[PDB]
This record gives C-alpha cells, structure tokens and sequence, in this order.
C-alpha cells in the first residue's frame, strides 16, 4: 500500500501538527515550532539532541517526510525510530538515535545503519552503496511498516527497501537526533495504511 | 568562543 499512501493527498497542516514533534517529548536544548511542524535546535556546545513525534505506531504503514537542509547536518545527523524510552539528548556530538536498544537511525551524512551502535561496523544504507558516493537530499521520507516489523526510507519518487527488520510488536515514533547549532528540521506526516 | 557543529564558541 505504499504506493498509494505516497499518491492520496497529503494531510494538512492539523494532521501534520498532530503527528509532528512533541514539545513535552524532545532535548530541552529544542524548540519546537508551529505546533509541531518543525524544530530548531539551540546552539548548544558537546550536546546531541533529539525529539519524537506526539504519536507512536504499533501497527498499519505510516509514512513522514523529513526535511532537512544538507548545511545544517554537521556531524552526526540521524533519521529514524524510536521507543518512548530511548535518551534523546546527550553531552557529547554523537549518533545518539540508534546508540541503543529503544532507537533506529540512518545517518543521512555517512549512509550508516545504527541500531545498538557506536558507529562501528554499522552496515550501508542501500545495500551495496558507499557513503561517499551519495548525498541525501534536504527532504526524505521515512516508511515504517508495522505490519511487516520493517523500517526503511524513499527519496525523490522512490522506496530502498527495508533497512531495519523485527520491529513488530513495538511502539516506534519518529525520531531525529541533531548536533547543528539552529538546525531547523521539518517532520511532515502522511498517513496510515 | 568557537565551537565545530555551529554550536558557542
């Protein structure tokens, strides 16, 4: 049913809002903006920081697009899950989404699959590919199927596969983690199946 | 003072 969540038209900024971040869930060093629709983070020194969506799915297809501009990465820019117990800030620039049990991130920098991870011996993302040769754009999309138990990404038309697999019977939100001092990154939901 | 990240320096 992708295809189709990714053609019916796209939930208006109410929807958007309601399954945006959620100012009582995020790093106290980010603000969260127009009622969920983005967030900027402050520019706090040796600090990793995170926020989730207001809703969290443990069942049906979800799909949201992120945006977020390729000047405003910097080190350790992830994309991802996570539960309602994963940290979402911490005192040192690092991978922090996907650092742990409760979180699964892709580095959109580096193309790295974290889950349990310090960085080491994460795998690529696509299959096959090497981070040097791709960029991922300023807007993604982030396709977790709860059905299947699988996580996995689209840009620019188009789904490449699954990265992250035995996620069924878990309660996942979106989820970023953020080192750039006023990163501004946009969470767009759209929708279920 | 300056940090990398964009963060205070």
């Amino acid at each position: 049913g992708l295809e189709e969540l990714l053609s019916a038209p796209p939930p208006d900024l109410g929807a958007q809002r309601r399954h945006g971040w959620n100012p009582k869930d995020c790093s106290e060093n980010i603000e969260v903006k127009e009622g969920g629709l983005y967030f900027e983070r402050r520019p706090v020194a040796q600090s990793t920081d995170g926020a989730r969506g207001k809703r969290g799915y443990s069942r049906g297809l979800h799909a949201w697009e992120i945006s977020w501009p390729l000047e405003q990465r910097g080190t350790h820019a992830v994309v991802g899950v996570a539960t309602a117990l994963a940290p979402l800030q911490t005192d040192h620039y690092a991978a922090l989404l996907g650092s742990n049990s409760e979180s699964w991130g892709w580095d959109i920098g580096r193309g790295k699959l974290y889950h349990q991870s310090k960085g080491p011996g994460a795998p690529q993302y696509p299959a096959g590919t090497q981070g040097e040769q791709l960029e991922v754009p300023e807007r993604l999309l982030v396709v977790l199927d709860m059905e299947e138990g699988t996580l996995g990404y689209a840009i620019g038309g188009t789904y490449l596969g699954p990265a992250f697999r035995g996620l069924k019977g878990r309660t996942l939100y979106p989820a970023v983690s953020a080192v750039w001092g006023q990163c501004q990154v946009r969470i767009r939901y759209l929708g279920e199946r | 003072r300056g940090d990398i990240n964009n963060n205070v320096e």
